[PDB]
């Protein structure tokens, strides 16, 4: 297998650097590329537990005390709507 | 709500664990990135943004198969501190687990178990997955099971075991640290399902047609059994059995809780499309004397109680006919004090198929979990193996050096001997 | 060695 | 509205001071070139609490920088978000005051203190709506301890009715560069009890321990140690910047927390604290931030609160939330830790909501709290003080510039008073 | 997308057929060497399996397309005349792009195409509509079951839509 070492003569050209992981687990339980996926962390640094910001802040009075016709439309889009009986019964 | 913790102790617990959690993610359509692209619970905890995280703990004293999960395709899906790996292997030594380095893993494992045993409600069962004949599975399994029986008391625990096989064995100390492992399955376990290697070795080279089953194929077949066990919890079905009726209908006496497993239909895609697979012969092939997942001839003993977890397009009128067929069979015997002994259940989803696995999708499956008198001979082979050991005290210096006291060997002898005495006492 | 699973994210190596 | 005057003093104080102006500028959406970015009404309607407008519209800081070195003045000037600071409020002093309370308080620092009170004056009497001051400094050194408490004193007789609020940095015993911390800090506490009413204790022990444990950090640089401080600084004054449901204030904090007026020393917490590994993996809700705010390590001071008893606490929350869940979380955490609260103060928990979450998060909380475990560090650095004072350790650097030995015993007697008052209220 | 262009698919008698002709069938590529003892041993079994199962029915259920890795065009057609079902012409770059896609290399990734895994010659591979890994037949693989993995074909579930 010395013929495969002719092209990586420094090998630091990144072509063969870290191109294999050759275990039975990867033989048995893999599909297309969901092992080398980068971990999405935060766009604002170490504090930010997820992605959020000024485009999502809406204080309580503004967010719920908006006019009734706008709230009417918004919730119409989300599904707003001894005993005694009628004169039929005996 | 419903949830079961899925403590995976030992290297066999990890390898079985990444196959059962493979199948649970497949049947609920949950990707390794956690996103669905209310049945996710009993196995997954929703984390706000559609991030479903499994409900288990990967537990192994050595950092070689847990780290393999932390670098494989499920390095994301599993929570990082949910996976716990120590520094050294227990060297197939029960004293090295239960009386040595295992303590500094017990504290972290019981901590994370306590985290996810209070994040939701119900807490139906504590599924355990361990290898009895090995090291970290037997030792850290005995510590952590004994601690949960005190702390998280009055909650059922199901110990799926990989018990040593009679002629097949991969370690020469398995006779020692399995008799030294019965004393946790006898006093800290409500249900102990005995799966071994030989009876599932054979079940693949004549039914699955595979002349090279590897351990992954073994881990897929146990994954179908644990799936059909916990299917009646999550998914809506017909007449149903969950973990609490599972104990009140298979455990007649408090210390008789060592029972078998059988799964059908395990037939490949070149093969399963030729037969009926009807409800009569998929339970009759479940009671087939070679089809159990444990090396246990059922005919030198009488059956005691069985549950038949049918799963799929079964109708309750079809099960009563198949029950009648098995009862009229004169090969399967029954004890005289158990007139009715079949507590069946039916779910509505077909069993899920693994793309690339050597199985074809059928619309119904029979997983029987049967308590039998014939399970006594399974433990009796290694009663004879321990007797050849303890005559001249082989392998004792590795045990007594760590933490052993020389008398628990005889205590474990009397624990298995009194266990065998009760199986021949129940069936008279 | 120690927190290898973390230690690429703030500084890759 | 309510003007808040920020002054940062010392090599330590200017480094947290610059990091605090990274954080609140991110909260209010301001570029490092000074102009405003975005369409975010809820971060601009209360811009005057920390900012001033200035001719071309640049939101100029109300920030005052003092340090008797040409040291971190030009590093924060050349650094990011450093072109905000006025090139008038930079008062340098080019001789050095290395590790001496004398060269900050009595000699040297007394000639440049006559110009920094000028900068405090012309900034504050422009609008006579001052709610409080915000002083950042370390007591374990020179300029930060000496000139820092020197401005602390002279600001209080000119405005003897308004808050001054010190985010102090105490000795931090184990990790301690240089050797004169017990002399410098003990001879500086006795002003932080008299002309102070709001003191925030911050150690580098528990700041490192938060890094090593709740973040698991391997190479914690001095930048992100200050990022934890600046997050807690921005959370304790969130209501002066954003509208809320139960509106808090610095004076609402002061009236409600401190007993008898010399007990104003507070632990600080800011606890949505996770790593980036387990950053997607957390149900971020009110019942579990309460579990994280109330367990030892998360407190930024190295005094363990389970060895003492919270006399009065505060749970100043920030985010989208529902209020009976914070109310029942305060009541049950008082119920299980009944021995950790005081029997003659019912309901030892302040609550508030700043509505607008911090940047990046969705909910957070700043736990400022009076503890009678706080004398654990006071007896610790007084023990180091008396161990040096018995043998007359290095003192000629102090008394050579002119101070009496009688002044030092007055410092130790006044600080040993604070040990006794906490004990008899425990 | 179009997996095989309008002139890339050639059967016996050298008549071109398009991808439209390919629907309703179990489509498998056959990566093969002319001089390989492995391929030479496998090929009569593939011939017999193809003939018997395809004669046993009312439909052409399976169909295989041959991808050569021979040294030259003479060896290519000498293998071709032996070989009854479909194939691609050798110097079409579709063969080489299929080599890239399905990762069936022959140790010589390091000269030009330096990725990792090999999965060498021979390879029967049932494929999908847009080039899915439909299922791999274990000839020389982790199961490496020789001349008997053709039974593991799932031809009613792998179909060209
Ligand atoms: N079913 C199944 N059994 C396994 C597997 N791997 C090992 N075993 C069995 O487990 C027994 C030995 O224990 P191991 O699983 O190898 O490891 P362990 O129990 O954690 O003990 P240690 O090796 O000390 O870590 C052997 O008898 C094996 O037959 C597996 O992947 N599947
Ligand atoms: N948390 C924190 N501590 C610091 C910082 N800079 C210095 N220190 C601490 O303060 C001590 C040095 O005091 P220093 O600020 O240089 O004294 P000063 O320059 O006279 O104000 C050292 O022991 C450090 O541990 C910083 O940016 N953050
Ligand atoms: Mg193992």
């Amino acid at each position: 297998k010395l013929t495969s070492w002719r092209i990586p003569h420094p090998l630091y050209t990144e072509l063969p650097q870290g191109s294999k992981y050759e275990t039975h687990y990867r033989q048995s339980y893999d599909y297309e590329d969901w092992a080398r996926r980068p971990v999405r962390l935060s766009k604002y640094g170490l504090l930010g537990h997820d992605d959020s910001g000024a485009e999502s802040w809406t204080t309580e009075t503004r967010s719920e005390y908006e006019p009734p016709r706008l709230r009417r439309d918004q919730l119409k889009a989300a599904g707003q709507w001894m005993a005694i009986h009628v004169s039929r019964t005996h | 709500m419903r949830e079961v913790i899925s403590i995976h102790v030992g290297q066999a617990g990890i390898q079985i664990g990444n196959a059962c959690w493979e199948l649970f993610c497949l049947e609920h359509g949950i990707q390794p990135d956690g996103q669905m692209p209310d049945a996710f619970n009993t196995f997954f905890s929703e984390t706000g943004a559609g991030k479903h995280v499994p409900r288990c703990v990967f537990l192994d004293l050595e950092p070689t198969v847990v780290d393999e999960v932390r670098t494989g395709t499920y390095r994301h899906l599993f929570h990082p501190e949910q996976l716990i790996s120590g520094k050294e292997d227990a060297a197939n030594n029960f004293a090295r687990g239960h009386y040595t380095i295992g303590k500094e893993i017990v504290d972290l494992s019981l901590d994370r178990i306590r985290k996810l045993a209070d994040n939701c409600t119900g807490l139906q069962g504590f599924l355990m997955f361990n290898a009895v004949g090995g090291g970290t599975g037997s030792g850290l399994g005995c510590l952590l099971l004994e601690r949960l029986s005190v702390d998280y008391g009055k909650k059922s625990k199901l110990n799926f075991c990989s018990w040593p096989s009679p002629q097949v064995s991969t370690a020469v100390v398995e006779p020692y640290n399995s008799v030294l492992s019965t004393h946790s399955l006898l006093e800290h376990t409500d249900v102990a399902v005995m799966l071994d290697n030989e009876a599932i070795y054979d079940i693949c080279r004549r039914n699955l047609d595979i002349e090279r089953p590897t351990y992954t194929n073994l881990n897929r077949l146990i994954a179908q059994v644990i799936s059909s066990l916990t299917a009646s919890l999550r998914f809506d079905g017909a007449l149903n059995v969950d973990v609490t009726e599972f104990q009140t209908n298979l455990v007649p006496y408090p210390r008789i809780h060592f029972m078998l497993s059988s799964y059908a239909p395990i037939i490949s895609a070149e093969k399963a499309y030729h037969e009926q697979l009807s409800v009569a012969e998929i339970t009759n092939s479940a009671f087939e004397p070679a089809s159990m997942m444990a090396k246990c001839d059922p005919r030198h003993g009488k059956y005691m109680a069985c549950c038949l977890m049918y799963r799929g397009d079964v109708v309750p009128k079809d099960v009563n006919a198949a029950v009648a067929t098995i009862k009229t069979k004169r090969t399967i015997q029954f004890v005289d004090w158990c007139p009715t002994g079949f507590k069946c259940g039916i779910n509505y989803q077909p069993p899920t198929v693994v793309p690339g696995g050597d199985l074809a999708k059928v619309m119904r499956a029979v997983c029987m979990i049967s308590n039998s008198t014939a399970i006594a001979e399974v433990f009796s082979r290694m009663d004879h193996k321990f007797d050849l050991m303890y005559a001249k005290r082989a392998f004792v210096h590795w045990y007594v050096g760590e933490g052993m006291e020389e008398g628990e060997f005889s205590e474990a002898r009397e624990d298995l001997a009194a266990l065998e005495k009760d199986y021949e006492e129940v069936g008279i | 060695r120690e927190d290898y699973i973390r230690s690429l994210t703030p500084r890759p190596a | 509205m309510r003007e808040i005057v920020h002054v940062q003093g010392g090599q330590c104080g200017n480094q947290i001071g610059a990091k605090f102006w990274e954080v609140i500028s991110d909260e209010h959406g301001i570029d490092p070139t000074g102009t405003y970015c975005g369409d975010s009404d809820l971060q601009l309607e209360r811009i005057n609490v920390f900012y001033n407008e200035a001719t071309g519209g640049r939101f100029v800081p109300r920030a005052i920088l003092m340090d008797l070195e040409p040291g971190t003045m030009d590093s924060v000037r050349a650094g990011p978000f450093g072109q905000l600071f006025r090139p008038d409020n930079f008062v340098f002093g080019q001789t050095g005051a290395g590790n001496n309370w004398a060269k900050g308080h009595y000699t040297e620092g007394a000639e440049l203190i006559d110009s920094v009170l000028d900068v405090v004056r012309k900034e504050a009497e422009g609008c006579d709506c001052l709610q409080g001051f915000q002083i950042t400094h370390s007591l374990g050194g020179g300029t930060g301890s000496g000139m820092g408490t020197l401005l602390i004193s002279k600001v209080r007789e000119e405005y003897p009715d308004r808050i001054m609020e010190t985010f102090s940095v105490f000795p931090s015993p184990k990790v301690s560069d240089t050797v004169v911390e017990p002399y410098n800090a003990t001879l500086s506490v006795h002003q932080l009890v008299e002309n102070a009413d709001e003191v925030q204790v911050i150690d580098n022990e528990a700041l490192y321990d938060i890094c090593f444990r709740t973040l698991k950090l391997t190479t914690p640089t001095y930048g992100d140690l200050n990022h934890l401080v600046s997050a807690a600084m921005s959370g304790v004054t969130c209501c002066l910047r954003f509208p809320g449901q139960l509106n808090s204030d610095l004076r609402k904090l002061a009236v409600n927390l401190i007993p008898f007026p010399r007990l104003h020393f507070f632990l600080i917490g800011f606890a949505p604290l996770t790593s980036r590994g387990s950053q997607q993996y957390r149900a971020l809700s009110v019942p579990e931030l309460t579990q994280q705010m109330f367990d030892a390590k998360n407190m930024m001071c190295a005094s363990d609160p389970r060895h003492g008893r919270y006399l009065t606490a505060s749970a100043m929350f920030r985010g989208r939330m529902s209020t009976k869940e914070v109310d029942e979380q305060m009541l049950n955490v008082q119920n299980k830790n009944s021995s950790y609260f005081v029997e003659w103060i019912p309901n030892n928990m302040k609550s508030s909501v700043c509505d607008i979450p911090p940047k990046g998060l969705k909910m957070s909380v700043t736990f400022v709290g009076n503890s009678t475990a706080i004398q654990e560090m006071f007896k610790r650095v007084s023990d180091q003080f008396t161990a040096m004072f018995r043998r007359k350790a290095f003192l000629h650097w102090y008394t050579g510039e002119g101070m009496d030995e009688m002044e030092f015993t007055e410092a130790e007697s006044n600080m040993n008073d604070l040990v006794s008052e906490y004990q008899q209220y425990q | 997308l179009i997996l095989f262009p309008e002139g890339s698919l050639k059967n016996s008698n050298n008549t071109v057929i398009p991808q439209s002709h390919l629907k309703g069938k179990s489509v498998a590529l056959y990566f093969a060497d002319g001089a390989d003892p492995k391929c030479a041993s496998l090929l009569p079994f593939l011939l017999n399996y193809y003939r018997t199962m395809n004669e046993g029915g009312a439909n052409q259920k399976i169909e295989i397309i041959f991808v050569s890795l021979d040294r030259d065009r003479e060896a290519f057609e000498s293998h071709r005349a032996h070989m009854p079902w479909l194939s691609i012409d050798l110097e079409n770059p579709l063969t080489e792009i299929l080599k890239r896609h399905f990762r069936v290399m022959k140790e010589y990734e390091v000269p030009t195409y330096g990725y990792g895994s090999r999965t060498g010659v021979p390879s029967v591979i049932v494929i999908g509509s847009d080039g899915r890994e439909a299922q791999f037949l274990p000839i020389c693989s982790g199961l490496e079951e020789g001349d008997r993995a053709l039974l593991r074909w799932d031809w009613r579930n792998t179909k060209f839509a």
